[PDB]
């Protein structure tokens, strides 16, 4: 805890203004026409920035991975109706990027039709949890929710984080600061490398949203963000949150508000880091060659 | 731990008679003793435990009794079936560290017979390879209390001489024994005398019998 | 009826870990106690430790103290013993043993097994060789005549004399480890001097783990 | 490592039968405690709630037995018991005896026939690791006093107090821009707490001279007079 | 390097007719390959080389071809002065690492001869020095293929045996076969008797040769 502090650390930071991988996984149309749902393996590094927008249920699913066919622990993360499924047992992995179906959202079978388990085996380790990751009804009736979960892996136990903030009309990507506190840190043993998402329809449909707003099939929001080390400047509210902070590597403005450590830096000249170029040839192969063949005289 | 010893360690009686063999400790264990009794070719099996009652599956010829630190078997009567050996072990109650002693072989007391002594030559097949070894047989006879001699050339051996003792037979409660010097080719061929001298107590005069190559 | 199988034989390595199994019987694996004893060749029990049926909740002996570990199953009511780093003075029989007591008092051991004759060393094939005696040898007006086998460090072997036909008189010596590491005894039977050069008599040498036999005729 | 609890109710007057070496009706031919036992006789008076006005066809003693049961033994069988002589392979006759028999516990009854509750804490001594914990115990609170702290692995010392500060519920520690615990979080009441320095100092003797008297006065700089005349 | 490996390594054949020996490899060896011949008492000979041409000295009788993984020799006519031993080996272009095969032997079917067994007792001579040869005979018979007992008082006896197989007559097109039984002095005077147990195709018996002492 800290409280109006200008507290800089170095850790796995998402740099700001960066190029976040949106995939437009949706399935929607209105006259029957082909299109394609979309499912890419994105390699896992230094970690991700999950940050999906939906109503009831679109994406359920953060199964992590190297090569998911023989030889690959499982990391599913689902979090339905009843509890959260954390399993790291070693099995058959699948290579299904839907879970059941993306259509039939009735209710009649089961509450998440797991499809994707192919066949059991030993196991190493199980974590069930009682609060659930996604709590959302659709009580508000025309609003959606904004959730963003930093999956990071570290040498010693896994981090994840998540936060809900309001996700009201608007135009582009929400321009707002919003700190993430950690929910669960479960230990990990397996290196994983990339990084798969499981989409599909709950039993629990409501009723026809014919708005745009409405019916969430044909709307995914999956993002993903790859973090890198980096310093970060954290200021510190009276209540002990974050309400914003500075990437100390964009822009000139930052490293000076960095070194000064203040978000406000007065008028005048700062002397921040140290220029230097690095040699772009290497002269190797050392001089000083021997004598000349006698190759004259025979052409 | 509380090192178990046995002080007679070898109790030769007659079928028939009555059979005290002692296990003392220092130790309070007058309620912690455990009796067993190991036959030759199978497994130990449960004589007397708590050494105050009786075990299942048990004639009424084992009593066992005794308290304190002096603790003792009271057989009724010696069969040809009970003629094995007997354990003993304490239980402790915190530290489980649960020991045991040396064992008491229960012998037959035979009329005194002598050890036939018989002396064999190695055979040609051995030699063949490039081993020498002559076998001095010692059979009907005591208990193995008697040392085997090997003089070569009026010169005594040792270190390179293995004895093999059976157990005692059913049939006459004798005992036999076999000395094997293990010599090599050359050094058997460069010596001409090999004797294998026998004392035994049944034996008035040490008998040696040897042959010449 | 309460009978404890266990295994047979079973060599090994110096440097290795040797898996020994011992099923229960005839009693409901969840209340009686099971130790395991070892019974040397010609020592006595040495170290004591108990295998609780339920949990994992065990305690090893003070002399092993780390290299010995003793797993519990409910599933087929079968005990294990994995011994680790054998030595050359491990080579005995191991025993497996019960408890007239319940799981929380113990009191001595009633119910035993069989016995595993764990050894370790390199087997190598026997090899057979009579034992003649000389001329001057006849003491008494009775002859021995014997078999010297060597090369063999397993000892199952029962030297019979004519298939079996001559059971008389016949002494089988113990097995005595040389110092090359292969036991070796002799098995001799008197037979009177008036039966030399009439009778034939031919030494029977069987050894099951090498699948060797050899007739030798003395 | 496993504690083994045995329930089972008794006549009143057999309170004290069930002890390691005892010879009793119902300790001989039932659950006997032996010589060994490493436990306790924990029991108390239920003629309350296991007191009925009826005939009590619940309870038994377990008395008709062929032979002696052995410690923590737990017959299940109902086979009929002979005594002698007297084989009845279908119904029990004169000679034989059913080996239950109903445990009438009037509540009219005084001391020696009420129904007593007892259980008996069997502690399994193997010597194995304690299961899945050893110690994790924590102590009371010590507040407006310098002493040493061992809040979840915190060291230290200092004058622990009360704090107006509402932290986050994931943070547990609490620091400062320099890098000192300024504040630390009860793990058993989940509360705020300000862990303070210890008052300290410096001590400064006044002299007016050796060669004017020999009087002095100490000064401890940033003290409040309350940690130790005029 | 490429294991060139022979499948028959025994050509029997009779003169007059057409041979096929084969000598294959793994890679591709279709245009890299030498075919020598070795007689017994001199040096090795160039057959054929490149396994597409002719060699010089060579006469027209001796056609080898083949290509690929699979080469064989295609013999015209066999003669007297062929019967030898044919080897293969591959000319690799960068790693110069020119390996060869095993060999296989030509030689000549007559009919089916029964061997003569003899058996010779050592000398008194050589029992003076401390050694004693047992010498059985094995001559008249087909190439070598049958294993030779030795029976010392009905044991079987092996390791102290050695064997002597000459090469093919150029007269009658038989072979010779001699084991000597080395043995010390001290093993001839103990046991006495000494058989020479001999299995050949061309006996329907085995035929046993003893002597007593």
């Amino acid at each position: 805890f800290r409280s109006s502090v200008l507290h800089s650390t170095q850790d796995l930071f998402l740099p700001f203004f960066s190029n976040v991988t949106w995939f437009h996984a949706i399935h929607v149309s209105g006259t029957n026409g082909t299109k394609r749902f979309d499912n890419p393996v994105l390699p896992f590094n230094d970690g991700v920035y999950f940050a999906s927008t939906e109503k009831s249920n679109i994406i359920r699913g953060w199964i992590f991975g190297t090569t998911l066919d023989s030889k690959t622990q499982s990391l599913l993360i689902v979090n339905n109706a009843t509890n959260v499924v954390i399993k790291v047992c070693e099995f058959q992995f699948c290579n299904d990027p839907f879970l059941d179906v993306y259509q039939k959202n009735n209710k009649s079978w089961m509450e998440s039709e797991f499809r994707v388990y192919s066949s059991a085996n030993n196991c190493t380790f199980e974590y069930v949890s009682q609060p659930f990751l996604m709590d959302l009804e659709g009580k508000e009736g025309n609003f959606k929710n904004l959730r963003e979960f930093v999956f990071k892996n570290i040498d010693g136990y896994f981090k994840i984080y998540s936060k809900h903030t309001p996700i009201n009309l608007e135009r582009d990507l929400p321009q707002g600061f919003s700190a993430l506190e950690p929910l669960v840190d479960l230990p990990i043993g397996i290196n994983i490398t990339r990084f798969q998402t499981l989409l599909a329809l709950h039993r629990s449909y409501l009723t026809p949203g014919d708005s745009s707003s409405g019916w969430t099939a044909g709307a995914a929001a999956y993002y993903v963000g790859y973090l890198q080390p980096r310093t970060f400047l954290l200021k510190y509210n009276e209540n002990g949150t974050i309400t914003d902070a500075v990437d100390c590597a964009l822009d000139p403005l930052s490293e000076t508000k960095c070194t000064l450590k203040s978000f406000t830096v007065e008028k005048g000249i700062y002397q921040t880091s140290n220029f230097r170029v690095q040699p772009t040839e290497s002269i190797v192969r050392f001089p000083n060659i021997t004598n000349l063949c006698p190759f004259h005289e025979v052409f | 731990e509380i090192v178990l010893t046995q002080s007679p360690a070898t109790l030769s009686l007659s079928p028939g008679e009555r059979a005290t063999l002692s296990c003392r400790a220092s130790q309070s264990v007058s309620s912690y003793l455990a009796w067993y009794q190991q036959k030759p070719g199978q497994a130990p099996r449960l004589l007397i435990y708590d050494a105050t009652n009786r075990a299942t599956g048990i004639p009424a010829r084992f009593s066992g009794s005794g308290s304190g630190t002096d603790f003792t078997l009271t057989i009724s009567s010696l069969e040809p079936e009970d003629f094995a050996v007997y354990y003993c072990q304490h239980r402790s109650n915190w530290p489980r560290m649960f020991t045991f002693g040396q064992g008491t072989k229960l012998e037959i007391k035979r009329t005194v017979a002598a050890p036939s002594v018989f002396i064999f030559p190695p055979s040609d097949e051995q030699l063949k390879s490039g081993t020498a070894s002559v076998v001095c047989l010692l059979n009907n006879f005591y208990p193995r209390e008697a040392k085997v001699q090997w003089k070569v050339d009026n010169a005594l051996q040792s270190g390179n001489s293995q004895e093999s003792v059976t157990e005692q037979d059913s049939k006459d409660s004798t005992y036999s024994l076999s000395s094997t010097l293990t010599l090599s080719k050359a050094d058997y061929e460069k010596h001409k005398v090999y004797a294998c001298e026998v004392t035994h107590q049944g034996l008035s005069s040490p008998v040696t019998k040897s042959f010449n190559r | 009826q309460v009978q404890l199988v266990q295994s047979g034989a079973e060599v090994k390595k110096p440097g290795a870990s040797v898996k020994v199994s011992c099923k229960t019987s005839g009693y409901t694996f969840t209340d009686h106690y099971m130790y395991w004893v070892r019974q040397a060749p010609g020592q006595g029990l040495e170290w004591m430790g108990v295998i609780n049926p339920d949990a994992g909740s065990v305690t090893y002996a003070q002399k092993f103290q780390g290299r010995v570990t003793m797993t519990s199953d409910t599933s087929t009511s079968t005990v294990y013993m994995e011994l680790s780093s054998l030595r050359s003075e491990d080579t005995a029989v191991y025993y497996c043993a019960r408890d007239l007591f319940f799981i929380p008092a113990a009191n001595s051991f009633d119910y035993w097994g069989q016995g595993t004759l764990v050894t370790v060393s390199s087997t190598k094939g026997p090899s057979v060789f009579p034992l003649a005696p000389s001329s001057k040898s006849t003491s008494g007006g009775t002859a021995a005549l014997g078999c010297l086998v060597k090369d063999y460090f397993p000892e199952p072997v029962t030297v019979s004399w004519n298939s079996g036909a001559l059971t008389s008189g016949v002494h089988t010596f113990p097995a005595v480890l040389q110092s090359s590491g292969l036991y070796s005894l002799s098995s001799v039977v008197t037979v009177p001097s008036s039966s030399l050069g009439t009778q034939t008599y031919i030494c029977n040498v069987n050894h099951k783990p090498s699948n060797t036999k050899v007739d030798k005729k003395v | 490592t496993n504690v083994y609890a045995d329930s089972f109710v008794i006549r009143g007057n057999e309170v004290s039968q069930i002890a390691p070496g005892q010879t009793g009706n119902i300790a001989d031919y039932n659950y006997k405690l032996p010589d060994d036992f490493t436990g306790c006789v924990i029991a108390w008076n239920s003629n309350k709630l296991d007191s009925k006005p009826s005939g009590n066809y619940n309870y038994l003693y377990r008395l008709f037995r062929k032979s002696k049961l052995k410690p923590f033994e737990r017959d299940i069988s109902t086979e009929i018991y002979q005594a002698g002589n007297k084989p009845c392979n279908g119904v029990a006759g004169s000679n034989c005896y059913s080996p239950l028999q109903s445990y009438g516990f009037r509540p009219t009854y005084g001391v020696g026939h009420q129904p007593y509750r007892v259980v008996v804490l069997s502690f399994e001594l193997l010597h194995a690791p304690a299961t899945v914990c050893g110690p994790k115990k924590s102590t009371n609170l010590v507040k407006n006093k310098c002493v040493n702290f061992n809040f979840n692995g915190l060291t230290g010392t200092g004058v622990l107090t009360e704090s107006n500060k509402k932290f986050l519920p994931f943070q547990q520690f609490g620091r400062d821009i320099a890098d000192t615990t300024d504040a630390v979080r009860d793990p058993q009441t989940l509360e705020i707490l300000d862990i303070t320095p210890c008052s300290f100092g410096g001590v400064s003797v006044i002299t007016p001279g050796t060669n004017t008297s020999n009087q002095v006065a100490v000064l401890y700089q940033g003290v409040n007079c309350t940690e130790v005349s005029n």
